[PDB]
């Protein structure tokens, strides 16, 4: 009996001391590559990557010998089952290298793709800052439309054949691992089994996502109605009062966040502005000040101040034309106590809150670092993207902004300030939900089947018109690939983490405000000085994967599933007001109206 | 009028010992100015057990062993009497009634280099705990089950020791700390070491 527990415990205590450096050496080659796209780095990255995967196959093979049914300690059953799963090794070596070329080419096309001026081919725009400044600030419909379609025609059209191959190979790999498809592979992070009474299943995730979204559509239809009703002032001949919105007039290149619509849709413009972008520029803040102010929030709730290696090794400012670095913000744990952020910041409220969010990934990465190697990962994908966004819910408040000097000390917390704040939050948090659900529904179907090759773009744009209420400026045919033109689609990440975190952030926020002994409306709770609220969180961050997400949630907020009630109870003071504003105008949209045909 | 001990030849030796096979120096027939070590600015740990650290320049002893080695800064909390974990259990054990001092400092500028150091080893499996002050410099393959191991690594058959891998950018809990453990002895006979 006990021999096949001690044999397994001995084996994992070989793996945890042998794996740890191969993973570090691999990670440190990827950091040197992403901080300058150069062939000398790509060689090292491929060499250290091969060493890691070639090792993993041997340890996986040794782990295969032990009976999965004999180990009884839960954490060793989890920690061993991660080695017994094959992963990519099910493909032939040529076919596996074929897939690794596809991923590296798609990644390089995204991170180096560009558009150029039609009169002046000497002048070319990268996405950051070039096209981002156009889509964030231009009020010329024609320039916005050009910037919007040129990225989709010039780079989205290149990725179509690669994304076809990626869909084919990843499905065959996932199916030889006994999942139904590669969508099912991704839904597998939410699965809990073996612990009875706390179980969860890869099918049920679809039920709970589609069941919670039904209870969010009413807030969205009212917010969409209000935004549409006001954009007609800015783009008068282009927008229907009863149609879906033109995609390029949303506050972003994809419409992932509506934040930059705020200046066009702010309710009470006569008060001091809640968007502190101008006040930060006026006081001449900078990259380091933004991350220093981010660090002050986490330490004032009693979590650790940053590792010195963070401040010395991180890339917090754009390196410029000297280096072709990636500029999509990322939080890196290399292993062996080494944590870094790569982020091309500039003075903005968006980058101030995003500095809180990516630093929130580092705090969770510092907390579970005591766990053994294969459990030293977040409790669920959604918790990892929620732990940062709990701090932005708190740090964005006019109450907090006055306390750090980005608002004047005479600022008044009146009943128009409360709606000027919630309308800002609703653009980010509710504007992103239908997009985030809809994009992943498309991928789940594309991997599963029920969307054939000659209907990829057909069903995508039908779903954007039907679910999200957004419409294309001019038709795209099946030579294009619009989804591939977004980082998370291009670079092989599950998107549903951004839906489930958007529910978990309010569940945790309510339960932290009670630890801070707060009373009054939830939407002016600052946890910022409560060490008690920080401890209520920290004692769940230190777990890693060691207890199932259902139980790790249930211990902190008293529910064993994602719940919509705290989201709605946050926005209710806005929702009542939007219902008042929309009483004289159409709520919802026709799917038949067209920017090209009408 | 004085004659100081060769502490320099330990506290600033070029190359330290791999913890599984730690170095030992005897000190005898000499005066040791411990107050200089106590008033050192570089030392991160100076915990003394059974003896008060300011007091050592008053004492006289028969013999003193200075044991030296290098380990991850996070494992320095296993160099104390009564501890457990893979340094204390299997590489270097102090007794439950130790009298002595443990001295340690960060050395990332010296014991760590780009690409990774990979010199310093530690023992990771053993068939029983060490007795205090024992050493086990051996490389016979540990057997985790009922199959005879035949002196070859494989299924259930693990090599007994593993390298550290210090690169310069690893965090504080994985940087190389040099450690020196002083283990004074009074042996119902003459003193040969004193404070001045
Ligand atoms: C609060 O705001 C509403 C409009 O949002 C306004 O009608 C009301 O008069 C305000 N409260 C007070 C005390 O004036
Ligand atoms: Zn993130």
């Amino acid at each position: 009996q006990s021999t096949i527990e001690e044999q397994v415990k001995t084996f994992l205590d070989n793996f945890n001391h042998k794996a740890e450096d191969l993973f570090y050496q691999s990670s440190l080659a990827s950091w040197n590559y992403n901080t300058n796209i150069t062939e000398e780095n790509v060689q090292n990255m491929n060499n250290a990557g091969d060493k890691w995967s070639a090792f993993l196959k041997e340890q996986s093979t040794l782990a295969q010998m032990y009976p999965l049914q004999e180990i009884q300690n839960l954490q060793v059953k989890l920690q061993l089952q991660a080695l017994q799963q094959n992963g990519s090794s099910v493909l032939s070596e040529d076919k596996s290298k074929r897939l690794n070329t596809i991923l590296n080419t798609m990644s390089t096309i995204y991170c180096t793709g560009k558009v150029c001026n039609p009169d002046n081919p000497q002048e070319c725009l990268l996405l950051e800052p070039g096209l981002n400044e156009i889509m964030a600030n231009s009020l010329d419909y024609n320039e916005r439309l050009w910037a919007w379609e040129s990225w989709r025609s010039e780079v989205g059209k290149q990725l179509r054949p690669l994304y076809e191959e990626y869909v084919v190979l990843k499905n065959e790999m996932a199916r030889a691992n006994h999942y139904e498809d590669y969508g099912d592979y991704w839904r597998g992070d939410y699965e809990v089994n073996g612990v009875d009474g706390y179980d969860y299943s890869r099918g049920q995730l679809i039920e709970d996502v589609e069941h919670t979204f039904e209870e969010i559509k009413p807030l969205y239809e009212h917010l969409h109605a209000y935004v549409r009703a006001k954009l007609m002032n800015a783009y008068p001949s282009y927008i229907s009062p009863i149609g879906c919105l033109p995609a390029h007039l949303l506050g972003d290149m994809w419409g992932r966040f509506w934040t930059n619509l705020y200046s066009l849709t702010v309710p009470f413009g006569q008060k001091p502005n809640i968007d502190v972008t101008d006040a930060m520029v006026d006081q001449a803040w900078d990259a380091q000040r933004i991350f220093k102010e981010a660090e002050k929030f986490f330490v004032s709730v009693g979590l650790p101040n940053m590792t010195q290696g963070f401040w010395e090794n991180s890339m917090l400012t754009d390196p410029g034309n000297v280096q072709k670095a990636c500029c999509h913000p990322t939080a890196w744990d290399l292993g062996k106590g080494d944590f870094r952020i790569l982020m091309c910041t500039k003075v903005t409220m968006d980058d101030f809150l995003t500095a809180h969010h990516e630093m929130g990934h580092i705090q969770y990465d510092m907390a579970y670092a005591a766990q053994p190697f294969l459990l030293r990962n977040g409790a669920n994908e959604g918790f990892h993207e929620a732990v940062g966004e709990i701090m932005s819910l708190s740090a964005a408040t006019p109450k907090h902004l006055k306390s750090i000097g980005l608002l004047s000390p005479d600022f008044q917390e009146d009943n128009e300030t409360e709606i000027n704040f919630l309308l800002k939050q609703a653009l980010t948090i509710v504007g992103t939900l239908p997009f985030t659900y809809m994009l992943e529904k498309w991928r789940w179907m594309v991997f599963k089947g029920e969307i054939p090759k000659d209907q990829w773009m057909k069903k995508w744009w039908e779903m954007k018109r039907e679910i999200v209420g957004v419409v294309e400026p001019v038709p795209h045919d099946e030579t294009y690939c619009d989804p591939a033109s977004l980082f998370h689609v291009s670079n092989d990440y599950s998107f549903i983490r951004y839906y489930t975190r958007t529910l978990y952030q309010f569940q945790f926020q309510e339960a932290l405000c009670q630890a801070a002994k707060h009373e009054g409306p939830l939407h002016k709770c600052d946890i910022s000085n409560s060490t008690e609220a920080g401890q209520k969180l920290f004692n769940m961050l230190r777990l890693g994967k060691s207890e199932p997400w259902t139980l790790a949630l249930e211990n902190v907020v008293g529910a064993k599933n994602m719940n919509v009630r705290p989201l709605l109870n946050y926005f209710e003071p806005l929702f009542t007001w939007l219902k008042d504003q929309n009483k004289n105008s159409f709520v919802g949209w026709s799917t038949d109206w067209s920017p090209y045909a009408d | 009028i004085t004659n100081l001990c060769p502490f320099g030849e330990v506290f600033n030796a070029t190359r330290f010992a791999s913890v599984y096979a730690w170095n030992r120096k005897r000190i005898s027939n000499c005066v040791a100015d411990y107050s200089v070590l106590y008033n050192s600015a570089s030392f991160s740990t100076f915990k003394c057990y059974g003896v008060s650290p300011t007091k050592l320049n008053d004492l006289c002893f028969t013999n003193v062993y200075a044991d030296s080695f290098v380990i991850r800064g996070d494992e320095v909390r296993q160099i104390a009497p009564g501890q457990t974990g893979k340094i204390a259990d299997y590489n270097y054990k102090l007794p439950d009634d130790f009298t002595g001092c443990v001295i340690a400092w960060n050395s990332n500028n010296l014991d760590s280099k780009v690409g990774g150091n990979y010199n310093y080893l530690y023992r990771l499996f053993r068939k029983s705990n060490l007795k205090p002050f024992e050493r086990d410099i051996s490389t016979e393959i540990y057997q985790a089950g009922s199959t005879p191991c035949n002196g070859v690594e494989g299924f259930n058959c693990y090599f007994p020791l593993q390298s550290y891998g210090f690169q310069p950018t690893n965090g504080v809990g994985y940087q190389p700390y040099r450690v020196v453990v002083l283990s004074f002895e009074l042996l119902h006979a003459p003193a040969t070491v004193c404070g001045p």
